[PDB]
């Protein structure tokens, strides 16, 4: 749904 | 804002009983859907992810069931550690709404409360002040009204009130309220009485004093 | 293990912006998203924002868009909220937590803060007045008024008298004030014979009072 950016 | 609604808002079941409350999403959140638990003077913690996963370290006795918009959480037996608000928070749009929760209680026997009155102290008078209070001792259902009566005249807006949490020995609650008035006030009126009423009272009691 | 230390206790006038500090300790910084969280006394759970602590880049609630800013310091592993122009609907306690992060997505707050509260007021800090519920299946209890800001504690007899103590939350008066009360009930035999003693404690003014409650 939602996501800020992928971590690593 | 996805609206998430939460029903029943309230509810009461015994020790081992089987329960279940809902969450339903104004729209389509797919399975993008939480419970948090909070025990009651504790922060929120995960329950169920994905609307049907369980986290780790919580109980079989816990699931989760998606119909739709529709999401629903079970107990198969209610314990004392369950007791606290439920809320779900869907995650598939911005802002990640939160539903209004749901609070979960111990259901025990009806119990009416234990009346007391407490008329101000000659300290606090001194000071120009009289607080009275009026006293509501371990009852079981939640729900309780007080009425403020000075020479048998109901007040309003003078007073304040706050209730305990579920107590874990007895599943009661307790409420304190109390009337504020000047010193001048107070020293006008005779009779100072807080009227009851209560499930476990077939009529209201009356707890009154004269001053002086 | 992996928790969140948040920072303590604030009170800030009307107006007046606050910042708030979450630590996240046993694990690496960047590899979960983090949330903020509050609830306002007796409401609900609202969403604030949430952010990459790698990047920086944060989302902020539509209804809080250019009232607060979600940074972090990445040298120290530490998230920060400020609310700016503060007002008395900002009163409540503020959670950080970490996200489960699955799949580069929400997933859900799996580690939460211990919270801070955050008091928007006018008042200054206040000792309380401590008066006598005076007795005559028995109760009695002391009445606590007028102290800023909260909490304080009370026990009974130095913690000898347990069974039959409530303690009840807080009111807030007009005043900015608050009071609570604190009863016991005990046997009425005991009245003229057992002496009985709150204990009052509010650390902010320093305050320890004992008051004896007889009939």
């Amino acid at each position: 749904a939602v996501g800020i950016g992928a971590v690593f | 804002d996805i609206k998430l609604t939460q029903s029943p808002a309230f509810l009461s079941a015994s020790v081992g009983e089987r329960v279940t409350f809902t969450c339903r999403a104004s729209q389509d959140i797919r399975h993008e859907l939480v419970w948090y638990q909070q025990k009651p003077g504790r922060g929120p913690k995960l329950l169920i992810y994905y609307g049907s996963t369980l986290e780790g370290g919580v109980p079989s006795r816990f699931s989760g069931r998606r119909s739709g918009t529709e999401f629903t959480v079970t107990i198969s037996s209610l314990q004392p550690e369950d007791v606290g608000t439920y809320y779900c928070q869907q995650l598939n749009s911005f802002p990640l709404t939160f539903g209004g929760g749901t609070t979960v209680d111990i259901r025990r026997t009806v119990a009416a409360p234990s009346v007391f009155i407490f008329p101000p102290s000659d300290e606090q008078l001194k000071s120009g002040t009289a607080s009275v209070v009026c006293l509501l001792n371990n009852f079981y259902p939640r729900e309780a009204k007080v009425q403020w009566k000075v020479d048998n005249a109901l007040q309003s807006g003078n007073s304040q009130e706050s209730v305990t949490e579920q107590d874990s020995k007895d599943s009661t609650y307790s409420l304190s309220s109390t009337l504020t008035l000047s010193k001048a006030d107070y020293e006008k009126h005779k009779v100072y009485a807080c009227e009851v009423t209560h499930q476990g009272l077939s009529s209201p009691v009356t707890k009154s004093f004269n001053r002086g | 293990s992996q928790y969140l230390a948040q920072s303590g206790s604030e009170v800030k006038k009307p107006g007046a912006s606050v910042k708030v500090s979450c630590r996240l300790h046993g694990d690496k910084f960047g590899a979960h998203y983090i949330h903020w969280v509050r609830q306002a006394p007796g409401q609900g759970l609202e969403w604030l924002g949430f952010f990459h602590p790698g990047t920086g880049d944060a989302v902020s609630a539509q209804k809080f868009q250019g009232r607060i800013s979600l940074t972090r310091d990445t040298s120290i592993s530490t998230g920060y909220l400020e609310v700016r122009r503060l007002s008395s609907d900002d009163t409540a306690v503020y959670y950080c937590a970490r996200d489960k992060t699955y799949s580069d997505e929400a997933t859900g707050m799996d580690i939460w803060g211990q919270g801070t509260t955050v008091i928007v007021s006018s008042a200054s800090t206040k000792g309380p007045s401590v008066f006598p519920l005076a007795p005559s299946t028995a109760a009695l209890g002391c009445l606590v008024k007028d102290y800023f800001p909260e909490p304080v504690t009370v026990s009974w007899n130095s913690g000898a008298l347990t069974s039959g103590v409530h303690t009840f939350p807080a009111v807030l008066q007009s005043s900015g004030l608050y009071s609570l009360s604190s009863v016991v009930t005990v046997p009425s035999s005991s009245l003229g014979t057992q002496t009985y003693i709150c204990n009052v404690n509010h650390k902010p003014s320093n305050t320890k009072v004992d008051k004896k409650v007889e009939p």
